């Protein structure tokens, strides 16, 4: 099957029927971190919403990014947003965060509360009327109910595509919030700026040459 | 500042010292020839005591009443009065490194306790087992904290005591 | 059976049941059934608005150069008047296409359930449904009668060169920095000396 | 059935035909269990209810002149006034009074079981005292309160966006209906 490097050896953890059909296995544990099942469980519930909340916050970098080189939507770097958004607000940094501590610690826990028993959250009596569609769709990590609207994990033939599409799309986004954390150290500039000027001189300027990140040349 | 210690770019018992090891260097300098190999490498020995200097004064190291740096050890203190450079990262980065050494060592032994000959792999060691399980130490603290989380961390009372334990 | 390049081996999945099935399809994008049904119609709505985009574009500016209300280029058109800002007819053109198109996306989704009139319950197109081609009073004039083919195949060819001639409008006025239809009087006037390889060059 | 919310779509199994307002509205799968959509029930007739008499107070307040819905309470954060004739209280007794009277009543009604329908001294009129027309009347209650909730939602959004009341601002919709709507607002569509 499909493999990060063709010819290596694919770990027997990674390859048995319950890892197999996950999404996006190609056979990458060269540190052996999903040996453990349950392990592996917990790190398919750590890779999902790293996933999904890398997706949502490089979104929140690249299409204010984008279209602020467009006409509309004067908006500032995303190392500078949060002292413009403070500046503009009408609370304290400090409360805020208390205020969405709270609010994503309930969440956090249901659905950690989720993940230590699948069938948890369907108690009767638990909540009001949102105790039967917070249970989850026989596959931990992908709920249904008021999370999905659309009804598109209804289809079944779509669905290890939409999956596989998700977990591409996540992983791809991890390295883009990481080269934004490492573009922002070596350069001082938006990211956008930095795709301009690998399009203005890609042959002189790139990481090569920005003295920072190999320093012995 | 913290424990009343002044800043090392505020010190002058420091711009003293640094004068002092300067004004020594130049006095070993001052017997030999302008371009002569003694005196590139105390020229050399100048320029890194100089550069030594600025990067502690850098750093914002506190100096006390002698002007030699001091360093913090709490982690709040140091983390409000950004001095986590000197302890605290340091004490990760060491938890990391032994941890590292520790886990590569213990899983050795269980991988070499499973042969007919466990000794004499502790005697003459098997070189590729030992660079495979050096490259796959790196996940060592999520490994430790699952093994910790089954119970296959420890073993059981199965150990060797004494007749009144 | 036609295909895009005489002699190459074509995907099995490509069986002359579409209008305009050439057999190209070097990427592969087509192999699920349900992707392809997907692509089918986005390729049809893509190129019927496309086909309306390239009249839009030449038939004002082939008769603002002859002998109403305005003579402007199609890429300054939001700049003009309209009686009413633009973000209010935005506002209307998405509430009447999110009305137009959940109802033909309703129809996509199972055939022979969007036909018939809710206001006035009588008024309904037949059943003859085929998702993309809805007829009824879609097809007014009483056409379809050489049979369903070759106008099919007609629509898609027109609506794959009206495709590539607005990829063309973008490319060549972002290039160029001028209208279409100028465009193809420098061409007319002096095409040995006016290429893409010379206007390039040029800069 | 009332009708359908989506024509071609399918009506949900958990919605029975003998039930007000039943479109089949339910994409979310949320009332599929009985005592949850029990619950629903209820409080989508109590949520009608409390919209109807808020959007006929915030509509009678604009039009008999007194401000509107916003600008009601803003004495209490400087003297009261209703038809124009003052009420000497302030906001402690007030919340002290209306905290009682709510904690008694909303009491009561929640110490019966499922009832949505109470009559006797609530119904004195004896409407639903026949059990064929109550339907339709149970059916013409839930559209209008559903209407109702929309309404309000509608005049919250639309005081955050414009920042006057509804009838002003249907008053600009119809002296200006292309140059005063969400789009020229400036807040709803984030563009141009
Ligand atoms: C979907 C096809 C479509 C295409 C190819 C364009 C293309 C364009 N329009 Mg746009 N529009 C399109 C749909 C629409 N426009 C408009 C209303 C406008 C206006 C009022 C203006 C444009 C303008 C533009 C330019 C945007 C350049 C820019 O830097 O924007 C960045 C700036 C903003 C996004 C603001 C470009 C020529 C501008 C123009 O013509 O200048 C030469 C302009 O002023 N458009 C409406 C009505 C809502 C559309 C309907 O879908
Ligand atoms: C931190 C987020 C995160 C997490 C929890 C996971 C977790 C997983 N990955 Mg994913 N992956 C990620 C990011 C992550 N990945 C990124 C960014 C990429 C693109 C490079 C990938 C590309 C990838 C491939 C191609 C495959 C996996 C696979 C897996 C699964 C088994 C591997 C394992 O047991 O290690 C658990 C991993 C972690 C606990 C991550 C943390 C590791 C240390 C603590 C930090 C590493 C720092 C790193 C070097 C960056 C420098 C800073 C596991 C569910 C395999 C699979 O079968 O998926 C179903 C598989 O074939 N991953
Ligand atoms: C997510 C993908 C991604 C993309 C498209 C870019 C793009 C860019 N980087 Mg960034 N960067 C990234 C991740 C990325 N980076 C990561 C993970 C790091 C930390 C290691 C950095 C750290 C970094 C520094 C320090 C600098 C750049 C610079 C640049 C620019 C010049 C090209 C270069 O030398 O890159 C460097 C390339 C890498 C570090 C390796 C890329 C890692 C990916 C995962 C490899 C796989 C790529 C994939 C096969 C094909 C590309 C995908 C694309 C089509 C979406 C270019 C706009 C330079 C700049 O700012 O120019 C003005 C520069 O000085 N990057
Ligand atoms: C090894 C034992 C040890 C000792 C003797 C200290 C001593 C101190 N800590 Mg430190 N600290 C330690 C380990 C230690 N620390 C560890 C392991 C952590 C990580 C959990 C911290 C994290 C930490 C923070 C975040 C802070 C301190 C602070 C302090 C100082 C005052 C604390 C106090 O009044 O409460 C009595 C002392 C104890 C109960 C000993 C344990 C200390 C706990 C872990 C933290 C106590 C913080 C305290 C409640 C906050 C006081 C606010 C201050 C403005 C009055 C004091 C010098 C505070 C400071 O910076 O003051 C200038 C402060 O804000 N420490
Ligand atoms: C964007 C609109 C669009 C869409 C949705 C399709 C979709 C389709 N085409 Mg069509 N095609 C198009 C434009 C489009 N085409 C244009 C403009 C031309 C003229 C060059 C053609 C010429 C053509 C021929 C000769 C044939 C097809 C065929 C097909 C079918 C199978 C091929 C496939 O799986 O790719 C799916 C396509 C996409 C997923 C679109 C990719 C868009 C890329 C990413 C844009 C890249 C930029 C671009 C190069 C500029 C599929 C229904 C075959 C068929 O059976 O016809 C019914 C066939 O024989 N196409
Ligand atoms: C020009 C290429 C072209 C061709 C050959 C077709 C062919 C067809 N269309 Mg399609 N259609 C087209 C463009 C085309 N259409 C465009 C641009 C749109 C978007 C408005 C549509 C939207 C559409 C709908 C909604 C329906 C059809 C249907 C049909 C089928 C029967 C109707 C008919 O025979 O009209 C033949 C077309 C012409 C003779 C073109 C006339 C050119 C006009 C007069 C020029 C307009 C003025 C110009 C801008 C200046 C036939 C396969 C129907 C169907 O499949 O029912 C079963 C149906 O319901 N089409
Ligand atoms: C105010 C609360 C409220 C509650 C508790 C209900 C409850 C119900 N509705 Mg009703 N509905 C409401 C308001 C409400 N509705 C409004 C305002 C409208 C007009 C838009 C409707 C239109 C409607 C139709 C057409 C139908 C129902 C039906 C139902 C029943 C089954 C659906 C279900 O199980 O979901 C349970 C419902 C909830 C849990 C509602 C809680 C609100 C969620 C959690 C958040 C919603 C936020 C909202 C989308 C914000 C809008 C902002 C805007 C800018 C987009 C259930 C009794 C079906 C029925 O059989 O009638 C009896 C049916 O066919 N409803
Ligand atoms: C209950 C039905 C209803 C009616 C009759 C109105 C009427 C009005 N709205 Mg309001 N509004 C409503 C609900 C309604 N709204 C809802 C649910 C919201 C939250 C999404 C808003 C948020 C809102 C804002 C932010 C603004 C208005 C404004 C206006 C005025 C200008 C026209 C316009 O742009 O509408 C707004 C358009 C929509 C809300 C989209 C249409 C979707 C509707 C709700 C579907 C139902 C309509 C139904 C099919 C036909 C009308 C039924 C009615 C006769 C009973 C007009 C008086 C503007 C104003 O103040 O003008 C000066 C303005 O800026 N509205
Ligand atoms: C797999 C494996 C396995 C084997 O065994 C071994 C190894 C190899 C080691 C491994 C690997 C690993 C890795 C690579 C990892 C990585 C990760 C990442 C990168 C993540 C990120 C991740 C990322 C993330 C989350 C992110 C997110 C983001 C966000 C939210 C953002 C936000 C924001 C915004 C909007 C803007 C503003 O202004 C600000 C802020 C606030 C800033
Ligand atoms: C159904 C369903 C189902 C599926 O499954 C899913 C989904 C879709 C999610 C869902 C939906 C939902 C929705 C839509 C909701 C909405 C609601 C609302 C709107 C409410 C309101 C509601 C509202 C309400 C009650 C209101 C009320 C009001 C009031 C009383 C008022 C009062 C007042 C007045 C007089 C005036 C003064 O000066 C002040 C005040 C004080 C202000």
């Amino acid at each position: 099957r499909q493999s990060w490097l063709p010819g290596s050896q694919i770990p027997a953890h990674l390859d048995t029927p319950a890892a197999q059909a996950l999404a996006g296995n190609f056979g990458f544990d060269p540190l052996g971190l999903g040996k453990d099942p349950v392990a592996l469980r917990w790190y398919q519930q750590a890779e999902l919403i790293h996933c999904r909340t890398a997706m949502a916050g490089v979104a929140g970098i690249l299409i204010p990014g984008l279209l602020t080189k467009a006409g509309a939507l004067n908006v500032p770097e995303w190392y500078d947003a949060g002292k413009v958004a403070i500046e503009n607000s009408f609370a304290p940094w400090g409360s805020l965060l208390a205020v969405q501590l709270f609010l994503c610690g309930f969440v956090e826990a249901k659905r950690w509360q989720d993940i230590r028993k699948p069938g948890s959250q369907g108690e009767p009596g638990s909540f009001l009327g949102f105790e039967a569609s917070l249970k989850g769709t026989s596959e931990l990590g992908y709920p249904g109910g008021p999370f999905d609207p659309l009804g598109l994990s209804k289809e079944a033939d779509k669905w290890a595509d939409w999956k596989l599409k998700e977990v591409k799309n996540g992983r791809l986004a991890m390295l883009a919030f990481l080269g934004f954390v490492a573009q922002k150290y070596a350069t001082g500039a938006g990211p956008v700026d930095n795709l301009a000027a690998h399009l203005k001189d890609p042959w002189h300027v790139n990481y090569a040459t920005n003295g920072v990140s190999l320093p012995f040349l | 500042d913290i424990a009343g210690l002044t800043p090392c770019s505020e010190s002058k018992a420091y711009a003293k010292l640094e004068k002092k090891e300067l004004k020594t260097l130049e006095k070993r300098l001052k017997q030999y020839e302008a371009d002569s190999a003694p005196a590139v490498a105390l020229k050399a020995t100048m320029e890194r005591t100089k550069a030594r200097f600025a990067n502690y004064a850098k750093a914002g190291l506190l100096c006390g009443n002698d002007g030699l740096p001091h360093l913090i050890a709490d982690p709040g203190l140091a983390l409000k009065y950004g001095h986590a450079g000197e302890v605290f990262i340091p004490t990760f980065g060491f938890l990391y490194v032994a941890g590292y050494i520790g886990y590569v060592g213990r899983q050795y032994l269980i991988a070499v306790k499973g042969e007919a000959k466990p000794t004499d792999k502790e005697i003459i060691i098997d070189v590729p087992l030992a660079t495979k399980l050096a490259w796959q130490g790196a996940g060592w603290p999520l490994a430790a904290v699952q093994e910790l989380q089954r119970g296959t961390l420890l073993e059981k009372e199965e150990n060797i005591t004494v007749s009144p334990r | 059976l036609p295909s895009w390049m005489p002699g190459a081996d074509l995907p099995g999945y490509l069986n002359g049941t579409l209008p305009g099935d050439f057999g190209f399809d070097p990427l592969y994008l087509g192999q699920d059934p349900v992707k392809l049904k997907w692509y089918a119609q986005a390729e049809l709505m893509n190129a019927r608005f496309a086909m309306l985009a390239v009249a839009g574009i030449l038939v004002p500016e082939l008769l603002s150069n002859i002998g109403p209300g305005a003579g402007v280029a199609w890429y300054d058109a939001g700049k003009f008047e309209y009686f009413a800002p633009a973000s209010s007819l935005f506002g209307v053109q998405m509430l009447l296409f999110a009305w137009v198109e959940i109802r033909r996306y309703q129809d996509f989704v199972k055939p022979g359930s969007a036909n018939q009139d809710p206001i006035f319950t009588n008024n309904k197109l037949p059943d003859g449904n085929e998702p993309g081609y809805p007829g009824g009073i879609f097809d007014p004039f009483g056409w379809s009668k050489g049979d369903i083919k070759s106008l099919k195949l007609k629509e898609i060819k027109n609506g794959r060169l009206a495709m590539l001639a607005f990829a063309g409008f973008i490319g060549q006025a972002y290039t160029t920095g001028t209208t279409p239809l100028k465009n193809l009087s420098t061409h007319l006037a002096d095409p040995w000396s006016t290429t893409v390889w010379q206007n390039d060059l040029a800069r | 059935k009332a009708g359908n919310w989506l024509p071609g779509s399918d009506a949900p199994a958990w919605l029975p035909d003998d039930l007000p307002g039943n479109y089949g509205f339910d994409p979310l799968s949320l009332g599929k269990e009985p005592a949850s959509l029990k619950r629903f029930t209820e409080s989508e007739v109590i949520h009608g209810r409390w919209a109807m008499l808020g959007v006929a107070g915030s509509l009678a307040v604009e039009l008999l002149g007194y401000g509107n819905w916003y600008d009601a309470p803003l004495w209490a954060v400087n003297k009261a006034t209703w038809f124009g004739i003052e009420v000497p209280f302030d906001l402690n007794a007030l919340l002290a009074f209306e905290f009682v009277a709510m904690a008694a009543a909303e009491g009561q009604r929640g110490d019966a079981g499922g009832v949505v329908y109470p009559g006797g001294a609530f119904d004195p009129l004896g409407f639903a005292k026949d059990s064929s027309k109550s339907g339709e009347l149970k059916l013409k209650e839930i559209k209008n309160g559903r209407l109702a909730m929309v309404a309000f939602l509608g005049f919250v959004a639309q005081h955050a966006a414009t920042g006057k009341g509804p009838i002003a601002a249907l008053g600009e919709h119809l002296a200006n209906p292309w140059g005063a709507n969400f789009a020229t607002n400036g807040i709803s569509v984030p563009f141009f």
